[PDB]
């Protein structure tokens, strides 16, 4: 059975503002099997309670999945998505960054 | 303009774990307006989108008994898939379908979709004459002589081209305040050195719908594409949309680099500049 | 609204 590994990407809903209330999104796709494990991260901690999207799929059946917590971005914080799937030999970390 | 509705269903298996878990969502365009989970509390078919709360409850009662029907076909399908592929009863397996139609500017069908997956790989397709099929096996050979027999295909035309359509109109009036709302992106662009000789320049396009959008680089207006990085559209959890586009280029140069954008909610074409 | 499924694999 073909697998393919999930596309990640960690972003916030508006542009970034130090003490300002936001969103930080965890989006995958691109996955299958559908089975998937997301964390997202405060300074390397799990956040409660993070929220996700219903499982949907793409033209060409891969998954994707929004989670979503809200935030406030300070200068010091550190935000990461981790996540775990079959493809993976170990949990993938990816951080967040503004920038992208 | 031109709109889509389309459902998504699928079913996982989980042997050991009691029965598979279903879930099904129905989208008008990018828009998410209906949920179902067969894991849910008390399982109903839910409203995502303010505009489809207003149908009664016959509407949802309705819904809620087809997507009950529709999990349990399913649980039979994928025990017809094990014989199908002569496989153990030990793995987890995927079983998902999505059917819906596009319709143009004046409200007539431009195409009706109906087809299956099984493990991620194309299973059978209804065809876009809304009346043959195409089987990616012979085990979905099995499938298609059983549609043949029992005139599936018609069943499905009948629908696609007359309560799909119908609906999807009906929808769209209803939620014309934000389905036929395109929102422009809010464009810039930003500027990350590399080194002492080069930077890269990421356009930004944020808060635009519907996803569609085009996002290029050109140096003294000939296209980077090759030499163009671009991220998967991504959504902002708001209903709305984000993507940028990024290039490398030599320190120095950075004002012979223009990004255009091309989005449906933006009164013309954007030509963007990098802004010290 | 949806498509009632009257047909199995």
């Amino acid at each position: 059975m073909i697998q393919r590994t999930p596309k990640i990407q960690v972003y916030s809903r508006h542009p970034a503002e130090n003490g300002k209330s936001n969103f930080l999104n965890c989006y995958v796709s691109g996955f299958h099997p559908s089975d998937i494990e997301v964390d997202l991260l405060k300074n390397g901690e799990r956040i409660e309670k993070v929220e996700h999207s219903d499982l949907s799929f793409s033209k060409d059946w891969s998954f994707y999945l929004l989670y979503y917590t809200e935030f406030t971005p300070t200068e010091k914080d550190e935000y990461a998505c981790r996540v775990n799937h079959v493809t993976l030999s170990q949990p993938k970390i990816v951080k967040w960054d503004r920038d992208m | 303009g031109s709109h889509s509705m389309r459902y998504f269903h699928t079913s996982v298996s989980r042997p050991g774990r009691g029965e598979p878990r279903f879930i099904t969502v129905g989208y008008v365009d990018d828009t998410l307006f209906v949920r179902f989970d067969s894991d849910a509390a008390s399982p109903r078919e839910e409203p995502r989108a303010p505009w489809i709360e207003q149908e009664g409850p016959e509407y949802w009662d309705r819904e809620t008994q087809i997507c009950k029907a529709k999990a349990q076909t399913d649980r039979e399908d994928l025990r017809t898939l094990l014989r199908y592929y002569n496989q153990s009863e030990a793995g987890s397996h995927t079983l998902q379908n999505m059917y819906g139609c596009d319709v143009g500017p004046d409200g007539r069908l431009l195409r009706g979709y109906h087809q299956h997956a099984y493990d991620g790989k194309d299973y059978i397709a209804l065809n876009e004459d809304l009346s043959s099929w195409t089987a990616a096996d012979t085990a979905a050979q099995i499938t298609q002589r059983k549609w043949e027999a029992a005139r599936v295909a018609e069943q499905l035309r009948a629908y696609l081209e007359g309560e799909c359509v119908e609906w999807l109109r009906r929808y769209l009036e209803n939620g014309k305040e934000t389905l036929q709302r395109a929102d422009p992106p809010k464009t810039h662009v930003t500027h990350h050195p590399i080194s002492d000789h080069e930077a890269t320049l990421r356009c930004w396009a944020l808060g635009f719908y519907p996803a569609e959008i085009t996002l290029t680089w050109q140096r003294d207006g000939e296209d980077q594409t090759q030499d163009t990085e671009l991220v998967e559209t991504r959504p902002a959890g708001d209903r709305t949309f984000q993507k940028w586009a990024a290039v490398v280029v030599p320190s120095g140069e950075e004002q012979r680099y223009t990004c255009h954008v091309q989005h449906e909610g933006l009164p013309k074409p954007l030509t963007l500049r990098w802004e010290p | 609204r949806r498509k009632w499924r009257r047909w199995h694999l």
